[PDB]
């Protein structure tokens, strides 16, 4: 019968592993780099294009950087056709917990059911995993700001600053040497640039390779506002901190 | 209720 | 009896490479040169048609479809396959958006929706990939004109300007050349032309050449009056006869 | 054992000079019994307002529900939900549940943020749009508002002459009705600032 | 060989070998007789024990007061396909208040073995049965196969030497037949038929199972010192 | 089931709750807790249709120490309430609903604030310095309407409920075999044995 | 309503009125209550209007397909689908129908299917409301192996009469004459038939 | 009050424009035509929201029909989708429709029924005042009629219903089907109905009514 | 190599089984032929029946899908009869549900439809056939439509399947060089028949009688197979002239 | 390779591996022919009489369908059985919606599509008969051959099995030398002596002779079995032609 053709995406190697989600993975180390940095005062998401072309749109375009409700964003490395899936049922959840409690999901609710739908495709179903890894940035009133990564295993843990896709190993010594607790968002914006440009693949670090979004409490009394940076609010920025 | 020439 | 295949046929090999994804990308580039170019005040679409015989009729296979009447297609690889996402497509703007909101889907959104069915046929059980890329121009009142292209992965780009297919290579850097944000349509369209024919062997005429546009209204194309904000589609297929009297002032 | 008429309740929207306005009662009871005066039957979602009257259990549900569909639509659009695109999302809704549905009355009010025109809609509970130029109704004294609107109203009205037609149109209204009243809400809406008044009326 | 994965597959030469590996199954097995007169259908069966500290496998099973079977193979799938022949038989008592024809018992067995040999996931039946009966138009002796391939015979045997005993039936035909209104001479016969399929063993009073049914005979089961008689 | 009150005062919600047990013409039970403790600062009384409380109230109670256990954190009064109100919404329009009036009274820990809330078996949540279900709101409302003041203590609030239980047991038709009294506040729910 | 088919020597003739109402109110005047199920089978519909009408374009599909399969169908096999539908949904249709067709072997059949769903094969049936006033007429009148013009003239009397005294009937009295010549349509209007 | 009538060249039908809450005027100046296709448009009596929801939905399958069949859509399509529709919900959608149009085949006017019963005809009259407007149909319809006199005929049959009927009011409204031609829908046709300038401005003095609270409400994010 | 076995991409973007069920196309040995008039559309096929115990009516790869359309097949009979089955079953369903006859281009679709899923879908094999569609369409006129097991379809002026196709399509491509038109300048269909008959001549090199070919005819509001006695009456009329 | 070992799989010639393996299974099985006659068909097949003990007359291998058509096959008996079952539920719905007996045309194409939907899927396998059936309908006599592919013709003879080569060129005689037509009670004599002479290609083990026949004239249009005096005759006619 089908038996022949069956790639059995749900089982352990001898060693353990669970070849699927290591080969995701192996996919993911090859995405464009995205980092997450949390503040004591906001958060900042960085993330590279992947090789941009000159005739590409770049204003009206959204790859890396994603809005899940007004309070929390992920940054997406890997298969971006995955991801929007993911992110569609995680949008959904954020509107259920909210229609049910009259109040906004707090952070790791949805960061763990996002992360159990994963965990889902490595146990049962006999389909490939999402070859996705997202970078969570998000705000509620019990632990205030928190970063959150989770990956094609359903595994999730939580980070001060963060890095996935590809260079990874190189981008968490550079950014566990110049992080502190006490850093404020302008310093991490920074910081975050910084990483990106010395880990990058391409020649120079340029505005139209890069999305940029912070998550402050920079509007107007104990309110939080999500800037997803312009494309000449990257340019401006990047000249600030003397990239270009 | 409802609307109904 | 029944679908026993209920895994997926597409799978991660160690190198982290999707198999399937990758092989309906090469099925893309053999297959015939489509290109799309943004204007300031519309959008252009063209693609060769490529008979199978010349006793076939190249007028009834329609390479270039619409969508809604502000939205087209165009795509390059498997014709079959991308048939059945035409019907697909026209089908989930009317069941997802239409039927909810009593008016058509943002060029965007449509765009995301026929991403998702092409997602879909890449994890689903028991399916390959659709051997296609789409380029989709269209115009809505908030987004004005736009051009994606999707690709089998599911994966999908806002363009100014590009091609795929056969010589889309080639093409894509001679669009780099012409191509500027000060583009009107009429001068979009004679790039595309210009662009067309590097790609394009044999004849070169308004029949072997399929090309539309998504412009301005067209009320003469709406086929009823009496409704002051119904005016009609920006979707207009150029005829045979309109092709060729751009050809002689090339 | 009437579901539109146990709790009770009128909503009344009109249109100005380049603005709206919608107002709504405080009342919610148990038939006879006043229980709640504190009870607001105007929600927003944007610049888009939604009056709703009927069962109570339905006017928080559908308020929820179409919290819901915005905040998505948002999400998915990237720009505010318009009025004219709003009033569909509500038709579309309400027929969804054509034989088991929704016992409300609702009144769509708001401003094109493009265009800047005035738009006000009313629905049955099946979800039939009623698009006026004038002014919608809603509620346990729909007669009455129908009355008063019809005699009191004339076009091309300015906010501040807007707000006391409409706000007369409803206390008036109110005064006889026995399952309306307990306190009212005035919205005036103009293109880029809104005021929210409370009425002082009889208790009774 | 490379056929013979699941019994979907047809090999090159067109065998089904899943089929053939279930019809092993039936070889390995204890020897069971079946033989039958005119008036009388006798079931003789060797039952067969793991150890002395064990019981001795029943391989009679009782279907209705006028049909029943003997098993050689997988005892719980003949526990699967009498449960299907007595509901059978059950179904045609209830709703037409009429005994099962022993000729329809087969056909219902034959048509349910067939479907587990045409799909996929199931497997073949991995036990031959030999089906007795009294109905309407007299005796009557079946030979089940898991293959589907149901036939009525005078006599039979099946399992481990069963060439033996089979040989024997085939001699004495015209004898055995003949035994009309005579319950134990045909016995008798029948115990002689499966004698020729000992070997180093003998037929003991807890190893030898005897089943007849008849005209003014419903379907009984003999074990134990009731089987003393015909040592 | 039949009379349940609630009083919200300066720093507590009080909740009164009749103790008989009715059917036919026997009073079966005079000492019974029309009430579930949802999470220690959360507490909900309820009255209707026999077997559909107890059944509801234990089920929402499951409900709310599943989500404590499983977050280690206490939902807010108004997030339980607005959870009640969504199961009693989807109740009304099945196949046979929950028959059951509630109170919720809750202390916000975040905003030092007590809260009670109304939802009858519709689905129709209100929140109101007092409330009642049933025919007792047809004397307790006018009552607290005249007396209550929203700067009254735990004590001045226990004195204006023993005023609301006198004029019950004077008019009401019905011997409820007088009420369980319960204070929620920011040291928890806590039971008044003498009333 | 007023319908009837007729065998004759020819063939068959199906006969009806033109009147559909709601309540004691006309809502069609000139309606056709003879319908094409196949090119030489056709039927009288009476009872609910949107039933009968159901009823007639599922028949027309079966035959539609019955045709690309296995040729032309007998008219006894579209009576048999006709049934199998009234039958099945008896507890759903009010729908009295009247099947006819022209065979070149079995020449004219008429079969009659009333409210039950049953079955009867009838030299001439009668149905609807108006067929009350004419069973003592058409019983009397009717003969077999009658010529096409007798078969129009007692169709039209008998129309006639079951109009005169059956508010329910009235208008224009349709006819379809099946036979191996081919399919005829006839009309006869009040000013004729009235004065018969 | 809606109704159909068939000229040489083409069909028409035409509606009045109240809609009524029990013997109350929701609407004033509601559109009763519907556009199934550019030249297939219908009128509907009965449940407002069925005949828009019916309307609507047989509309968006007959858009997806055209596109897949790359063909103009045909009226008996929107008939027998509409019919079959109608029917498998046993008249419980309250949608009284008169479908006319254009297209290949010729000019076609048919009217449906909640229950799924359809009609034909060169006049037809559908709701309340359905009766008003056919005795005008038989009392002035002829074969062969132009039009400008299929227009007059028609705007005649509403206005009977508008005056005769208590169910019909307001306007009427058109939509001429012409083959070769371009639908041309005639919102408003006639209005015989406008208010007549009240005796008196109901225009407040500034302040009348009493106020208790003000607040700036915040729509912004 | 399991690319090759179910209807999966190849490295090289291709369907291995999609091209082994176009191989399939010509296991039966016969090659058919389509062209238009000016008021009708025929196909001819050619007929082999090369056992003697067959009956030579039951032998036909030409199909009367419905009144108005007519379907030969190039391919092996169970999958052309489970083609012409279906075909017959989606016809008949269009016309109850749209009320209008399905015409010729909108079926080959709908088929074409069908045979892109089997190239998509896993457990189900492509159709080893060449399903050719003929009618008068009501609206388009004269039409020829031709789907495979690949999914696609296209309209044609005229066309050949089969074996040797190439030498057939070549004759009629020289033919329409010549005549500068569209389709055969020919009043009756009878004269069309003939001229379909008389290029299969030229093209195969083989002469034919009765009982060697196979014609359906379709004209407006019905097609139609021709009986052995009504191609000798056409082949007697080619000989004289 | 390795086109084989699924079926519904194409190889690179455009052949199905697994149908022409289960033909394989077909040519293995005893001798079973049919012939068309005058007002109807004639069936007969070999049942190899492996053991003295088997009950002669009593392993009935020829099925009646409906009342009017009769099924005969070669190859794996149970799959015979199962198709016949099929047929049997086809015939009935057809009689159950269009009230007439089943055609034999229209009953060939029901086993036809049943036969060949087995060719479809890898899930399925292949049916390992050819079936010779017909019978007399309003149309006259029809007998066709189904194979394991689902290709079924209409046939004036028709025969399957191991003796099929034999009985082959034995029914090709008949059509040549009866031009005008075989009458049932021929049809019935020549039937046997075809499976006689079929015999020869199976003759280790001796046989049992079963012939059916449906006719106009002689069944009145039913199938019946051939039996007593009519089979003796049939047996006496086919053993004077071998010697
Ligand atoms: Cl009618
Ligand atoms: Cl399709
Ligand atoms: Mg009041
Ligand atoms: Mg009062
Ligand atoms: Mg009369
Ligand atoms: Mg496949």
């Amino acid at each position: 019968g089908s038996r022949r053709y069956d790639s059995r995406t749900t089982i352990f190697s001898p060693e353990g592993r669970l070849y699927q989600v290591e080969y995701a993975l192996e996919s993911i180390s090859h995405a464009g780099t995205a980092i997450g940095i949390m503040a004591s005062d906001g958060i900042v998401l960085a993330a590279e294009r992947k090789v941009t072309s000159t005739l590409l749109e770049q204003d009206t375009s959204t790859e890396k950087l994603y809005k899940l409700n007004d309070k929390i964003a992920v940054a997406v490395a890997g298969l971006t056709a995955d991801a929007e899936i993911l992110i569609n049922t995680a949008r959904i959840h954020a509107q259920n917990y909210l229609k049910t409690y009259n109040e906004d999901i707090p952070v790791e609710i949805l960061v763990r059911r996002l992360s159990d739908i994963k965990q889902g495709y490595t146990q049962h179903g006999g389909l490939r995993p999402f070859g996705v890894s997202f970078i969570y940035a998000g705000y509620d009133d019990r632990y205030g700001y928190q970063l959150y990564t989770s990956n094609p295993s359903g595994n999730y843990t939580g980070w001060k600053a963060i890095s996935v896709g590809a260079n990874t190993s190189a981008a968490q010594t550079l950014l566990q040497m110049d992080y502190k607790d006490d850093m404020k968002v302008d310093d991490a914006i920074e910081l975050a640039l910084k990483t990106l440009s010395k880990t990058t693949d391409s020649s120079a670090l340029t505005y139209d390779r890069l999305e940029f979004a912070t998550i402050r409490k920079g509007a107007n009394d104990g309110e939080v506002y999500q800037k997803i940076f312009k494309p000449q609010e990257i340019k401006d920025i990047l000249v600030k901190t003397g990239i270009t | 209720x409802f609307l109904x020439x | 009896m029944t679908d026993r295949y209920s895994f997926s046929l597409t799978t991660f090999s160690p190198s982290g490479k999707l198999g399937q994804i990758d092989y309906a990308l090469t099925a893309v580039k053999q297959g015939v040169t489509s290109l799309g170019i943004k204007a300031t005040n519309g959008v252009v679409i063209a693609t060769e048609k490529k008979s199978s015989s010349p006793l076939a009729m190249s007028e009834t296979l329609s390479k270039v479809s619409l969508l809604t009447p502000d939205i087209g297609a165009v795509y390059s690889g498997m014709g079959p396959d991308y048939r059945v996402l035409v019907d697909k497509s026209r089908k989930v703007a009317h069941t997802s958006y239409k039927r909810i909101y009593g008016e058509y889907p943002p060029t965007k959104l449509l765009v995301s929706e026929v991403a998702k069915i092409m997602q879909e046929a890449t994890q689903s059980g028991g399916v390959r990939p659709f051997g296609v890329s789409l380029l989709i121009a269209g115009h809505d009142e908030f987004n004005g004109f736009s051009l994606y292209q999707v690709d089998p992965s599911g994966s999908y780009f806002p363009w100014k300007a590009t091609a795929i297919g056969k010589g889309s290579v080639a093409a894509k850097t001679f669009l780099e050349k012409r191509w500027n944000d000060e583009l009107e349509l009429e001068d979009a369209i004679h790039i595309a032309l210009l662009t067309l024919k590097e790609s394009v062997e044999g004849e070169f005429n308004g029949d072997t050449i399929e090309l539309a546009i998504i412009g301005d209204e067209n009320p003469d194309l709406l086929g009823y009056t009496g409704i002051p904000t119904d005016k009609g589609p920006r979707f207009r297929k150029l005829t045979s006869q309109e092709i060729n009297d751009r050809l002689e002032a090339l | 054992s009437d579901p539109s008429s146990i709790n009770g309740g009128i909503v009344v929207a009109m249109t100005g000079k380049d603005c709206v306005a919608i107002a709504c009662d405080l009342r919610l009871g148990s038939q006879s019994l006043g229980v709640s005066n504190k009870f607001e039957k105007i929600f927003h979602y944007g610049h888009v307002f939604l009056g709703i009257t009927g069962l109570a259990t339905d006017v928080t549900t559908l308020n929820e529900m179409f919290r819901y569909k915005t905040n998505l639509y948002k999400l998915k659009e990237e720009r505010a939900i318009e009025p004219e695109t709003f009033t569909q999302l509500v038709s579309s809704s309400l027929y969804e549940r054509r034989f088991g549905p929704y016992f409300v009355g609702p009144v769509v009010a708001g401003i094109n943020s493009k265009s800047g025109k005035p738009f006000i809609a009313g629905f049955d509970l099946i979800g039939c749009i009623d698009e006026a130029k004038d002014f919608i109704v809603s509620g346990t004294a729909s007669d009455q508002l129908f009355g008063m609107c019809e005699s009191l109203y004339e076009p091309n009205l300015e906010p501040e002459d807007l707000f006391e037609t409409i706000s007369q149109a409803l206390l008036n209204a109110a005064d006889r009705d026995a399952l309306s009243g307990w306190g009212a809400v005035v919205y005036i809406i103009k293109k880029d600032e809104v005021v929210k008044r409370y009425l002082k009326m009889r208790q009774d | 060989n490379n056929y013979d994965g699941d019994t979907v597959t047809f090999s090159p030469t067109g065998r089904l070998f899943q089929v053939e590996y279930a019809l092993e199954a039936i070889k390995q097995g204890s020897v069971t007789v079946g033989l039958r007169s005119n008036t009388h259908a006798v079931l003789v069966a060797l039952k067969r024990n793991a150890d002395e500290l064990s019981s001795y496998q029943k391989k009679i099973i009782k279907c209705d007061e006028h049909m029943g079977l003997s098993l050689a193979g997988l005892a719980p799938d003949a526990r699967v396909l009498s449960n299907y022949l007595r509901q059978q038989c059950n179904y045609s008592s209830l709703v037409f208040n009429r005994k099962l024809a022993v000729e329809r018992a087969g056909h219902l067995l034959c048509d349910k073995a067939q479907k587990n040999t045409q799909s996929y996931g199931g497997r073949p039946y991995g036990v031959g049965l030999l089906i007795i009966g009294y109905d309407k138009s007299g005796a009557h002796l079946l030979e089940f196969q898991p293959s589907g391939n149901v036939t009525e015979l005078y006599g039979t045997a099946i399992g481990a030497r069963s060439q033996g005993a089979k040989t024997y039936l085939e001699r004495t035909l015209d004898t055995f037949i003949k035994i009309d209104g005579n319950p134990d001479e045909l016995i008798k016969a029948g115990v002689e038929a499966i004698s020729q399929s000992l070997r180093d063993e003998s037929l003991t009073v807890d190893n030898l199972s005897i089943a007849i049914v008849g005209k003014d005979t419903p379907f009984t089961i003999y074990d134990g010192e009731a089987v003393a008689k015909y040592i | 089931m039949d009379i349940i009150l609630g009083i919200r005062v300066q720093d507590s919600v009080i909740l009164a709750s009749s103790k008989a047990v009715t059917r036919g013409i026997s009073v079966l039970k005079d000492s019974d807790d029309k009430t579930r403790q949802l999470s220690p600062h959360t507490l909900m009384s309820f009255a209707g249709e026999a077997g559909d409380t107890v059944q509801f109230a234990e089920y929402i109670q499951a409900n709310i120490q599943l989500y404590s256990i499983r977050e280690d954190y206490e939902l807010s009064p108004q997030a339980v309430s607005s959870f009640v109100r969504q199961e009693l919404a989807k109740s009304i329009r099945s196949r046979r609903p929950y028959q059951v009036n509630v109170l919720i009274g809750g202390y916000d820990k975040k905003k030092n604030k007590p809260e009670l809330y109304q939802i009858d078996y519709l689905g129709t949540k209100v929140e109101l310095p007092y409330g009642a279900h049933g025919y007792s709101g047809f004397y307790t409302f006018s009552l607290l309407d005249h007396h209550y003041r929203p700067d009254m203590t735990t004590e001045e609030g226990l004195d204006l409920l023993k005023l609301c239980v006198q004029e019950l047991e004077k008019r009401m038709p019905m011997d409820f075999k007088g009420v369980i009294v319960k204070i929620v506040d920011k040291d928890g729910i806590r039971q008044v044995d003498d009333f | 309503t007023s319908i009837m088919a007729v065998t004759f020597k020819d063939g068959v003739i199906l006969g009806a009125d033109s009147r559909t109402t709601t309540g004691a109110y006309i809502a069609n005047r000139v309606t056709d209550k003879l319908t094409r199920v196949h090119d030489k089978i056709w039927c009288c519909r009476s009872g609910s209007a949107a039933d009968t009408q159901a009823i007639a374009d599922i028949v027309q599909y079966h035959l539609e397909l019955y045709t690309s399969q296995y040729g032309t169908p007998s008219t006894e096999t579209a009576a048999s689908v006709f049934k199998e539908l009234c039958y099945e949904n008896k507890d759903n249709l009010t729908a009295g129908i009247i099947v006819a067709g022209y065979d070149d072997k079995n020449k004219g059949e008429v079969y009659t299917i009333p409210l039950g769903g049953s079955v009867h094969k009838l030299p001439y049936a009668i149905a609807g409301s108006g067929s009350t006033f004419i069973y003592g007429y058409c019983d009397k009148n009717f003969r077999e192996n009658m010529s096409k013009e007798e078969t129009v003239d007692f169709i039209k009397h008998s129309l006639s009469q079951a109009i005169k005294w059956d508010g329910s009937s009235g208008g224009v009295i349709r006819m379809v004459v099946l036979t191996a010549a081919g399919v005829e349509r006839l009309i006869f209007y009040p000013d004729e038939y009235e004065q018969l | 009050t809606i109704v159909g009538v068939k000229f040489n060249n083409g069909v028409v039908i035409a509606a009045d424009t109240r809609s009524t809450q029990g013997p109350i005027v929701a609407d004033k100046n509601c559109a009763k035509l519907h556009r199934i296709s550019p030249k297939i448009w219908c009128a509907g009596a009965g449940t407002a929201a069925d005949t828009e929801a019916v309307t609507q939905l047989i509309g968006s399958n007959i858009e997806l029909h055209s596109l897949y069949t790359s063909r103009e859509p045909r009226v008996v399509s929107a008939l027998q989708m509409l019919k079959q529709h109608l029917f498998k919900y046993q008249g419980h959608i309250g949608a009284y429709l008169i479908v006319a149009g254009v297209d290949p085949t010729g000019s076609h006017l048919f009217s449906i029924h909640a229950h799924g019963s359809t009609d034909v005809g060169y006049y037809l009259s559908l709701g309340s005042g359905s009766l008003a407007a056919m005795a005008v149909l038989e009392s002035h319809w002829k074969q062969d009629l132009t039009k400008e006199e299929a227009i007059k005929l028609a705007s005649d049959a509403i206005q009977a219903g508008i005056w005769n009927d208590l169910g019909s009011g307001s306007n009427v409204d058109v939509c001429v089907m012409e083959i070769g031609k371009d639908a041309e829908y005639l919102r408003n046709y006639l209005t015989p109905n406008v208010r007549e300038e009240k005796q008196k401005s109901y225009k407040f003095p500034r302040g009348t009514t009493a106020v208790l609270k003000e607040s700036i409400v915040n729509i912004c994010d | 190599g399991y690319d090759r076995h179910i209807t999966i991409f190849s490295p090289e973007g291709r369907l291995y089984q999609v091209e082994y069920a176009f191989k399939a196309t010509n296991q039966t040995n016969i090659n058919s032929l389509a062209v238009r008039g000016k008021d009708c559309t025929v196909v001819i096929s050619q007929k082999k029946v090369p056992d003697k115990l067959l009956d030579p009516t039951t032998v036909s790869y030409i199909f009367c899908i419905s009144r108005t359309i007519g379907m030969v097949v190039n391919g092996p009979i169970p999958d052309a009869r489970n083609a012409a089955l279906r075909a017959k079953a989606e016809a008949a369903e269009f016309r109850y549900k749209y009320g209008y006859d399905m015409p010729c281009d909108v079926l080959a679709k709908r088929m074409a439809n069908l045979s892109q899923i089997y190239t998509q879908r896993a457990y189900m094999r492509p159709l080893g056939v060449i399903l050719t569609f003929v009618s008068v369409d009501e609206e388009l006129g004269p039409s020829i439509y031709k789907t495979d097991p690949a999914g696609y379809y296209v309209g044609y002026k005229a066309t050949a399947t089969g074996p040797k196709q190439q030498e057939i399509t070549t004759n009629l491509e020289n033919h329409f060089k010549k005549s500068k038109i569209d389709h055969i300048n020919e009043e009756s269909w009878e004269k069309v028949v003939e001229f379909a008959i008389t290029h299969m001549i030229d093209a195969l090199g083989t002469e034919f009688s009765k009982n060697d070919l196979e014609v359906g005819v379709a004209t407006k509001d019905k097609f139609f197979t021709l009986s052995a006695e009504n191609i000798e009456e056409r082949l007697v009329a080619i000989a004289e002239q | 390779t390795g086109y084989d070992l699924s079926n519904s799989v194409f190889s690179p010639d455009g052949r199905n591996f697994q149908v022409e393996y289960a033909v394989k299974a077909v040519e293995n099985g005893t001798t079973s022919i049919g012939i068309k006659c005058n007002d109807g068909v004639v069936f007969a097949v070999e049942k190899l009489i492996t053991s003295k003990l088997l009950v002669p007359q009593k392993n009935v291998k020829i099925q009646v369908v409906d009342r009017h058509i009769g099924c005969v096959y070669s190859g794996l008996i149970p799959d015979g059985r199962h198709l016949v079952n099929r047929g049997r539920e086809e015939a009935a719905s057809f009689k159950k919606l269009y009230k007439t007996p089943i055609p034999i045309p229209a009953f060939a194409d029901r086993l036809g599509q049943y036969v060949q939907a087995h060719t479809l899927y890898n899930s399925v396998r292949p049916f390992g008969v050819s079936t010779i059936f017909g019978g007399v309908d309003k149309n006259g006599a029809h007998l066709y051959m189904l194979e394991p592919s689902g290709s079924y013709w209409g046939y004036k003879g028709a025969a399957t099995g191991k003796g099929r080569q034999s009985a082959k060129a034995e029914l090709e005689k008949l059509v040549d030398h009866h031009p005008e037509g075989l009458s049932a009670r021929e049809a019935v004599k020549q039937a046997a002596k075809i499976i006689y002479l079929a015999h020869e290609d199976n003759k280790e083990k001796d046989f049992e002779l079963e012939i059916s026949w449906c006719s106009l004239s002689e069944t009145n249009g039913l199938h019946k079995f051939v039996k007593g005096d009519l089979l003796q005759e049939a047996i006496d006619f086919a053993q004077k032609e071998i010697n």
